[PDB]
């Protein structure tokens, strides 16, 4: 199979972007269409995140997983070829995000909309009077801190403690991350419908788990337990005065295990690369799409 | 060490890529042996096998590709449980009996899996024709009702994707169903399949929303919980499965609402409004063309979602 | 139907179908012609696209 796509520049470039996009070799790059040749636009996330001062984060994960992707291997005037990337195909896959983010063995890659600042990886290209911003790839795990560090922050916008929100910390170094004031109706909806399974899961939780954690926080102390400041909850004061039985503690069980599924998969938005056998020493791996 | 020079020549030629051709009319031995991908059922002699070269491992080479062998499930249900006038492209649902050995399933095509809605309360008026009882029907489910009402229908049913060979039989019906791969026919003729869904079981997503175009757009079942008797629709869409479950509950927004005004949800377990599955990819450009089905009678409106690659998966429960 | 005390001039636009005659010189411009390859996009499961 031949996955090759070359996207024509409609006019020339200057030597700075040439110097400039050289580095850019190896990120992962999205695309507007699936055919043989493109134009500039429709390439990348600039057209939906446009030079403007208010993101939209979650319109980007939208953008991101609708359309394709691929790699961006060479580059030069007029004229620069991407390869794309299919479900059924293998990969190597570079690691050139300047948010230098140590890959753990084996795990799992994530693309992402750029947090890190638009100009941190942003190619200007005036030439074609358009920009190309680079969608970061960064692993998994740092993936769902930045999202929950989002929507948090989207929840306690109304509220007030911000540096220790909007700033995620890794092993390699601790980074900031551009926040925004409000991310629209879409962002609003996925807060939406994160709080219709978040209510739904408060009908049916269960209370012998309670019964347990009460009598465990007054008996034990651990560092999954010490974020209670060794305080029982008032809401474990008014809920545990009902007797223990083991039948409706079974049924609501049984739907809040089917319940967290679906809110597992609700954070499933961006597309998802399960790569193997990362190397230290290549700042590659081989990766395909999950 | 000279063999493991004709070894590596046994191994390198991958499938050809490029080829710069000069004329069309020429019709040169290169871009045939570019365009020719090798066949699947030939005529029984052993230089025909071989020339169809059926015996090499894994994927066909005459002494991989980007393309997958299709696997083939098998099932036996009881022959008036099934209509032998169904289309050979429609998708399927197995429905898990309660016997420990069973051996015989219970397989429910959407025309089929019709009438087990209906019957307890057009389109209606071809499976009341195809399916004349519902009692044939009604009991290889043995509790319907009361699985239904404590919302526990949707993890009993696993789909099977789409049909392919139903050989008459008697009695015991035979049906291979492809579970996995390019589904395609296993004729003598190799005719192509396309998979169908009547029309008023399926709704469009795209064009319901009245730039970014992919080239596989999903199909996604999605089972849903009515107070009038549960329905079986259908979904295209070109988008992600975390945009396929919110659009679909601004889709449902208005049937929640419908089904908590009626039925107050007094237990625990009604709360779950069904659930969705990706029934698998096709073409996002040339996808379902519109077409007729006859019985003998009569005529309903069906789509024909062509050439589709089946893959199921789990429930997610929409909410 | 009275007249305000401040006027107005109304600007607007209008699209012309034209047919354009495209003139140039003779050996204006010398190109290179590549050489016209095929290529293998997609195996969709029941047709490939070339």
């Amino acid at each position: 199979m031949d996955l090759k796509v070359v996207v024509s520049l409609s006019s020339r470039l200057y030597t700075d972007e040439i110097a400039k996009m050289q580095q850019r070799i190896g990120c992962i790059l999205p695309l507007a269409s699936t055919h043989g040749t493109q134009n500039v636009q429709g390439l990348g996330l600039g057209q939906v995140y446009s030079l403007e001062t208010v993101p939209d984060y979650v319109s980007m994960y939208n953008y991101l997983s609708d359309c394709t992707l691929a790699v961006l291997d060479e580059v030069s005037v007029d004229s620069l070829i991407l390869t794309k990337i299919v479900p059924g195909q293998t990969y190597a896959i570079k690691n050139k995000y300047q948010p230098f983010f140590q890959w753990h063995g084996t795990g799992s890659l994530s693309v992402m909309p750029p947090v890190f600042g638009r100009e941190h990886a942003t190619v200007k290209l005036e030439s074609n009077d358009v920009d190309i911003v680079f969608p970061m790839v960064l692993p998994t795990p740092i993936a769902e801190e930045v999202l929950q560090k989002i929507l948090l922050f989207n929840v306690y916008s109304r509220v007030v403690v911000h540096m220790h929100l909007g700033s995620v910390s890794y092993l390699g170094h601790h980074y900031e991350l551009a926040l925004p004031e409000v991310p629209g109706p879409l962002g609003l909806a996925l807060l939406d419908n994160l709080s219709l399974y978040f209510c739904i899961m408060v009908t049916l939780l269960p209370r012998a788990s309670m019964r347990l954690v009460r009598g465990l926080i007054r008996h034990e102390h651990h560092d999954l337990l010490n974020l209670f400041q060794e305080m029982v909850p008032d809401e474990i004061a008014r809920i545990d005065l009902d007797d223990l039985s083991v039948a409706d503690d079974l049924s609501r069980m049984r739907v809040m295990m089917t319940y967290l599924q679906s809110l597992a998969s609700l954070f499933n938005l961006g597309p998802r690369l399960a790569t193997a056998a990362y190397s230290q020493e290549t700042l590659t791996a081989t990766c395909w799409l999950r | 060490r000279r063999r493991l020079q004709r070894r590596i020549a046994g191994l390198l030629p991958p499938p050809a890529r490029r080829l710069n051709i000069s004329r069309g009319s020429e019709f040169t031995r290169d871009v045939r042996g570019l365009v020719e991908e090798h066949a699947q059922a030939s005529s029984l002699s052993a230089a025909a096998v071989w020339r169809a070269g059926l015996l090499a491992p894994g994927e066909v080479a005459v002494a991989w590709s980007g393309w997958r062998p299709p696997v083939f499930g098998d099932f036996l249900i009881h022959a008036s449980s099934f209509n032998n006038a169904e289309a050979t492209g429609t998708p399927l649902f197995q429905f898990k009996q309660s016997d420990p050995f069973s051996g015989v399933d219970a397989v429910f095509t959407p025309l089929s899996l019709f009438i087990l809605m209906n019957h307890g309360r057009g389109l209606t008026r071809m499976a009341n024709l195809l399916y004349d009882s519902p009692a044939t029907l009604a009991d290889l489910v043995p509790d319907f009702g009361r699985l239904v009402a404590d919302r526990r229908f949707h993890n009993f049913i696993t789909p099977v994707g789409p049909l392919v060979e139903n050989i008459k039989s008697t009695y015991l019906n035979k049906i291979t169903t492809v579970v996995h791969g390019p589904v395609v026919s296993k004729a003598i003729p190799r005719s192509t399949v396309k998979v169908t869904v009547p029309q008023e079981a399926f709704v469009d997503l795209d064009a319901w929303l009245s730039q970014p175009c992919p080239a596989d757009a999903r199909l996604y079942v999605a089972l849903t919980y009515e107070e009038a008797g549960p329905r079986f629709t259908f979904f295209q869409s070109s988008r992600g499965h975390c945009q396929i479950m919110n659009i679909l509950r601004i889709y449902y927004s208005p049937s929640i609402m419908h089904r908590y005004a009626v039925v107050q949800p007094l237990h625990i377990e009604e709360l779950t409004f069904g659930a969705v599955a990706c029934l698998g990819t096709f073409s996002a450009t040339d996808g379902w063309r519109r077409s007729a089905f006859n019985y003998r009678g009569s005529s309903l409106p069906v789509v024909e979602i062509d050439s589709f690659y089946s893959n199921v998966s789990d429930w997610e429960v929409i909410l | 139907k009275i007249h305000p005390g401040v006027a107005m001039t109304v600007v607007r636009t209008d699209e012309i179908l034209s047919e354009n005659i495209l003139f140039s010189s003779r050996a204006s411009t010398s190109m290179f012609i590549g050489t016209p390859n095929v290529s293998r996009r997609e195996a969709r499961v029941d047709a490939v696209t070339f």
